[PDB]
């Protein structure tokens, strides 16, 4: 029987260079 | 908040909000919440308590 609300709750060749990225 | 409704209340409540519920459009939440609590203290042998 004992109980109340509460609070506290959540929810209630190639030397070349290209293309490096 | 220092209480426990009263079962005849609530289901009477109930049957009225079942009523109700046909000429003023009714939350039908209210309804379910209340049929839920009404199980809980329902005991096999001699029903309700």
């Amino acid at each position: 029987c004992p109980q109340l609300q509460q609070y506290e709750m959540h929810g209630p060749e190639t030397v070349r260079k290209y293309f490096p990225e | 908040g220092r209480n426990q409704g009263n079962t005849w209340l609530t289901a009477f409540v109930l049957k009225t909000f079942a009523q109700a519920r046909a000429y003023i459009f009714i939350d039908e939440a209210h309804i379910t919440q209340a049929l839920i609590w009404l199980s809980q203290r329902q005991k096999d042998n001699g029903c309700f308590r």
